[PDB]
């Protein structure tokens, strides 16, 4: 079922085998890198322990990273099975296409690239690592990053974790703890969660 | 501007423009500069150890297969294998050149291996304005445009991007912006450059490599730029009267 799909709950406690495999995984998680929090964030063992290997037989899993989890981001991408094959960073530019941890200024946003198994039929070399956008909103990812993934792999099942509502697409599965309910149009996928969640409650 | 490159072959990044005066921070360093001294030397056969004193940076370049995917390469397995740790400083600083491939892990590797953590990734971003595609690494997702040089500190003004345009085909040559990232750091005056070429000689900088063609090296020569009183200056106060 092609258009946006959604599930608010906690990643933590959701059985996501009810969801199916995923050509494409992205996850923008809410690492404890430093200290303070604006957001609610997730250990390292919660991390760790995130049930990502369900998600995928063969694909791509997309993973952005930020200070001490560019170390971090490589352990849970490699302990859940990936290996890390490119890196994405995106330009943080404004309007008119200037350029915008403590020893330098950061100009850029890593995204961590991870294969699963042997991937076939995907478009591979279309677009380049670097991404270039003006930085809409604080604390969000650019828009190009779907289109990079739509031609990488067109048509195929996507899920995306920590989420939040501007994130939803077509042809993706949404998770997060800011969506507005359970909204989900996959017949599959509504079997498996009226049968896991017969209350509807997670 | 992905939609773009998928359209016409110009990278996102050859749309960046832009690409108050810390002119007296350079003059500083200029005057603080020890002359340039230099050693050819076959890294792999050489004792590192004999590059004395103990180095507050490290400049690490070492000639990655993939660099010549076009026209001596050394894997991660040798570069990994380099007593590093023996000939740094307590506390000092080091910056590896890893490429874009599985680099961008060993380098880690290694970071940890010789007692860094890293705290800057800086990335070299390679525009092709002057010829709008490249062959890729098998294990490629995406078309390769840029090259990291990852910062490690052990121990107790400028932005992570460098952007110019992609060098000729085997070019190995890394933008000289590295350098001016390091220097304005004012992280200490003994500077090594392990794999440097002629080309990469400088002021302020001890440069070892195979491909030397000259060397003027002489350790007790090199440590009498440091004897006291010059000791621990940050390569950015003024010399000492
Ligand atoms: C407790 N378990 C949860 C939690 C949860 N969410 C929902 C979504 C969520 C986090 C909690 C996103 N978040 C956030 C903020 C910043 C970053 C860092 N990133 C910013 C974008 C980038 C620069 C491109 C790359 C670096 C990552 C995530 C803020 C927020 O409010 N919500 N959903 C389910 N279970």
């Amino acid at each position: 079922l092609f258009p946006p799909q959604w599930i608010c709950c906690d990643i933590r406690y959701l059985d996501v085998s009810i969801l199916g495999k995923f050509a494409v995984v992205m996850a923008d998680p809410p690492w404890d890198i430093h200290m303070e929090l604006p957001y609610g964030t997730l250990t390292d063992d919660e991390m760790r322990r995130l049930n990502i290997p369900v998600l995928q037989d063969d694909g791509f899993l997309f993973l952005w990273v930020t200070g001490r989890a560019m170390e971090l981001g490589r352990e849970c991408l490699n302990l859940w099975g990936y290996e890390r094959v490119d890196e994405i960073i995106w330009v943080k530019t404004n309007q008119l296409q200037r350029i915008i941890g403590h020893w330098l200024n950061h100009g850029k946003e890593h995204c961590l690239v991870g294969v699963k198994g042997n991937p076939q039929g995907f478009n591979q070399g279309l677009d380049c690592d670097v991404i270039v956008a003006e930085v809409r909103s604080t604390s969000h990812k650019p828009d190009e990053i779907y289109g990079m993934i739509e031609r990488l792999s067109p048509g195929t099942r996507k899920i995306e974790l920590f989420g939040r509502p501007h994130n939803v697409q077509p042809n993706w599965i949404t998770l997060g703890n800011q969506l507005d309910g359970i909204h989900l149009l996959d017949p599959d996928v509504v079997a498996r969660f009226k049968q896991r969640y017969p209350d509807g409650i997670i | 501007y992905c939609q773009h490159f998928v359209d016409t072959g110009h990278r996102p990044q050859n749309f960046i423009r832009d690409v108050e005066l810390i002119r007296l921070k350079d003059e500083l360093i200029a005057k603080s500069n020890t002359p340039p001294m230099y050693l050819q030397a076959d890294i792999e056969a050489f004792d590192i150890r004999e590059l004395t004193p103990k180095f507050d940076v490290i400049l690490l370049e070492p000639p990655l297969e993939e660099y010549y995917r076009e026209t001596k390469c050394w894997t991660w397995d040798d570069i990994m294998k380099l007593e590093i740790d023996e000939i740094a400083a307590p506390r000092s600083f080091i910056f590896l050149w890893c490429g874009s491939g599985e680099g961008l892990d060993l380098g880690r590797v290694c970071l940890r291996k010789w007692g860094y953590r890293r705290c800057e990734d800086i990335c070299w971003i390679k525009t092709n304005k002057n010829n709008p595609t490249k062959t890729l690494d098998p294990k490629a997702v995406f078309q390769r445009t840029k090259e990291h040089c990852l910062m490690g500190i052990k121990g107790t003004v400028d932005i992570d991007l460098i952007i110019t345009e992609e060098p000729e085909i085997g070019n190995i040559e890394k933008p000289v912006e590295i350098f001016h990232i390091i220097e304005h750091f004012c992280l200490g005056r003994r500077r090594l450059h392990l794999f440097g070429r002629d080309s990469t000689i400088r002021p302020g900088w001890l440069t070892v490599g195979p491909t030397l063609t000259n060397s003027n090296y002489n350790a007790e020569t090199y440590a009498s730029y440091f004897s006291a009183p010059n000791s621990y200056l940050t390569g950015c106060t003024e010399e000492i009267e």
